[PDB]
RNA sequence: CCCCGCGGACGCUACGCCGCGACGAGUAGGAGGGCCGCUGCGGUGAGCCUUGAAGCCUAGGGCGCGGGCCCGGGUGGAGCCG
RNA sequence: GAGGCCACGCGCGCGUCCCCCGAAGAGGGGGACGGCGGAGCGAGCGCACGGGGUCGGCGGCGACGUCGGCU
RNA sequence: CCCCCCCGGCAGCAGCACUCGCCGAAUCCCGGGGCCGAGGGAGCGAGACCCGUCGCCGCGCUCUCCCCCCUCGGGGGGGCC
């Protein structure tokens, strides 16, 4: 037996969009490839934002 | 451009091979120098004791600066302070071993977890056996076996430790980067002591196994791994 | 396992080969010296017992 | 090219040479042997013959496969060892020296005492407890399944024939060419035949082993007897 | 400038495939997955079926950790399933 | 001056130290070390304590009696 | 028999006359029994084509020349400044 705690083992985060939008899934494929094969952290941020929900992607006003 | 690119790849491979050869020669000579240092220290202790006895005085050796700590009791019914100190020593399992740099703070922690551990002062042979047979690195939070020197070099080369011999030297003679070298090592997962223990529930000085046995930790290690 | 696998130990520490070779040569020399010294002691005993 | 030389680095322990890198450099004289600078036709042209068939034909060897299976198996990795049985080193127990009396533990010659002659290329022992004594011909046996006793005869300076090899003693079979389905019994030839060559070899070996057996008293009686376990005796307490 | 050879395994349902490391008790309770199961509806299988459906029986052969499922034999006689 | 060890082995020029004569203790002639200086390249066979097992080893037995089927 | 000697000498030496230790950079060699064999495209090279005998690591021989010791070209050694 090992003296560890298992309540925080599974990190709760989006690994994919919960949406079934096929266009969104295609561009998630594109940015998954770009984030994997480039060192640009911008691609990583964009991919994790694509995974997000609508409340986590609020609309941006023109102003 | 085919001949030119062949020349380019041959030159690159040859430069890489020469670099590997130079690094291997450096590793060999560092190990030789470490051997010289070890025998110098071992003979120096004997010589100092001899001159003190010739003069009729007493030579008190330096208090040991390295300890090996083995957790001997299990994980059931442990008080919170003992549990916390064992976690800070990285002994979360029975028959787990860890090298500890000895000072006031570490010794007081060892006193706190005294009933749960057996600790002592390992010798050069014990350090060699532990690192070579059961040495695993914490590389990218993974337990990776130390099967190549490149694994040590990629994680500790910024500190000058680039081989098994450098790691063993830093562990044995407690160097400047002992904390980094020791935390790089995964805690040793030792077997059950072959031949059994005396009594895990009492102290070593009262016929048991817990607490500080001075240099009998080497006997324990030989039976342990 | 190094300490059991010679080439694995040499991969991790190339100086182990020269240490091991020096140890083997030294042990052979010391064994020969002790054997010769014991044989000389036995021959001296034979001479001092059958010196006539 | 030059004549191959001996190793010049004597082995003192397996994997370790007696001399160091610089010592072997000086022994090899690498200081002056320094060097800086300086197929098979796949297709064959054949005259096809016949008028206006062109000149010749460029016929390739190893034509491409006619058929491909629906799926294959990936090739294995590489193991840097695992030599074939013919290249294995053959180990012999120190108690088995030429002329030792052995005890057979398995087979139809179970419990018989035979004479050891030599180890063969496969590590199998060649024995002949002489056929006039206990009906054991020149025959192979396995050193794992024998007991080496302490009694020995000096079978030095006797001539074991050179053709007595593993290929010589290998079993022979008849079945099964020109026959696929068994409606008529192919049980013929099942009577193994002792070859005249085998009889000649047996006579030649025994004619020079027997006088040395008769040289010591009642060893022939010992070889005629078979080994057995009496109810009082135990193999771990027995000196062989 | 490849060519005496015109040739060169598999893969990548990307919701896929592959690698490495650590870990695995569980009531009340929470969550995920279910190519677990029942009934009916929209699609689809140029699906199955009187040369035998459903159901049932079976010392028959198996698959899955499991929920369960497939196939053989018998009975049955008109519907059934992915 | 009648042994052991070295994971020491190309030249040229540069530096550092040591040696000789030193006719200003100038100037040349020699050793040792170098991490210094603009210029491409070793290949060819093997053995293996070498990124997880192979044999390029073998034997016996097989239809109305036996072989295999951990369910 | 015990102690001090004016002082010892020789051999051995934690003894292969089993009195009493701690050890191994001051440590190596060999052998036996048991359990196991997971993985499966490792080729910067020829532009691969018989199934990559491959990488790292440790070695041997040749592209130099003399000899030495056994076999009858083969095997085993000393090197060669
Ligand atoms: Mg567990
Ligand atoms: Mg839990
Ligand atoms: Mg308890
Ligand atoms: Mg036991
Ligand atoms: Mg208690
Ligand atoms: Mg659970
Ligand atoms: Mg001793
Ligand atoms: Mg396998």
């Amino acid at each position: 037996g090992v003296d560890i705690r298992h309540n925080k083992d599974r990190k709760v985060r989006r690994k994919e969009p919960k949406s079934q939008d096929i266009y969104l899934r295609l561009l998630v494929k594109l940015y998954r490839f770009l984030a994997r094969r480039t060192n640009s952290t911008f691609n990583q941020v964009v991919l994790k934002r694509l995974f997000m929900s609508r409340t986590n992607r609020p609309p941006l006003s023109l102003s | 451009n085919f001949a030119e690119l062949k020349i380019k790849r041959l030159r690159k491979k040859f430069a890489q091979k020469m670099l590997r050869k130079a690094r291997r020669k450096l590793i060999y000579e560092k190990a030789k120098h470490y051997h010289k240092e070890y025998r110098q220290m071992y003979r120096t202790e004997i010589r100092m004791a001899r001159m003190a006895r010739k003069a009729g005085n007493f030579y008190v050796p330096a208090e040991p600066k390295l300890a090996f700590v083995i957790r001997i009791r299990g994980i059931n019914g442990v008080s919170p302070k003992v549990r916390k100190v064992l976690q800070l020593l990285r002994l979360r399992q029975i028959f787990n071993g860890t090298f500890v740099k000895l000072n006031k703070a570490s010794i007081n922690m060892l006193r706190i977890v005294e009933p749960y551990i057996a600790w002592g002062y390992p010798n050069l042979k014990s350090v060699n056996e532990l690192i070579y047979k059961r040495g695993y690195g914490k590389i990218n939070k993974k337990r990776i076996a130390l099967t190549d020197n490149a694994l040590i070099a990629r994680s500790l080369g910024k500190y000058g430790i680039i081989c098994m011999e450098d790691l063993i030297h830093e562990i044995y003679t407690v160097g400047k980067r002992f904390k980094e070298a020791n935390n790089f090592l995964w805690p040793f997962k030792l077997s059950s002591p072959r031949g059994g223990m005396k009594k895990k529930t009492t102290h070593f000085v009262e016929g048991g196994d817990a607490g500080n046995r001075e240099d009998q930790i080497n006997r324990l290690i030989r039976r342990m791994n | 396992n190094p300490l059991k696998n010679l080439r694995i130990m040499l991969k991790l520490n190339p100086y182990a080969k020269t240490m091991r070779r020096n140890t083997i040569l030294r042990q052979a020399r010391n064994h020969k010296l002790r054997v010769d010294k014991a044989a000389a002691a036995a021959a001296a005993l034979q001479a001092k017992s059958d010196e006539k | 090219k030059g004549k191959p030389h001996c190793s010049r680095n004597p082995v003192l322990v397996r994997g370790i040479g007696r001399y160091s890198r610089s010592a072997m450099y000086s022994r090899k004289a690498m200081y002056k042997r320094k060097y800086s600078a300086a197929k098979v036709l796949a297709t064959v042209t054949k005259p096809v013959g016949g008028d206006k068939n062109g000149g010749t034909r460029v016929v390739k060897l190893r034509k491409m496969p006619r058929y491909y299976p629906t799926e294959d198996v990936p090739r294995k990795l590489l193991s840097h060892g695992k030599k074939p049985f013919s290249q294995h080193v053959r180990k012999l127990r120190a108690s088995i020296t030429p002329g030792t009396i052995l005890i057979i533990l398995t087979g139809r010659h179970r419990g018989k005492r035979v004479v050891f002659l030599k180890q063969l290329a496969s590590g199998l022992l060649l024995v002949t407890g002489p056929l006039v004594l206990n009906r054991v011909p020149l025959r192979r046996t396995h050193q794992k399944f024998v007991i080496a006793t302490s009694t020995k005869i000096d079978i030095s300076n006797v001539k074991i024939p050179k053709h007595l090899t593993d290929a010589y003693f290998k079993k022979k079979k008849l079945r099964k060419p020109r026959h696929q389905e068994g409606e008529i019994f192919d049980t013929e030839k099942e009577k193994y035949e002792i070859t005249e060559q085998r009889k000649i070899d047996q006579k030649a070996v025994d004619s020079q082993i027997l006088p040395k057996i008769k040289a010591i008293p009642q060893l022939q009686g010992y070889l005629r007897s078979v080994f057995a376990l009496t109810n009082g005796i135990y193999p771990h307490k027995l000196v062989f």
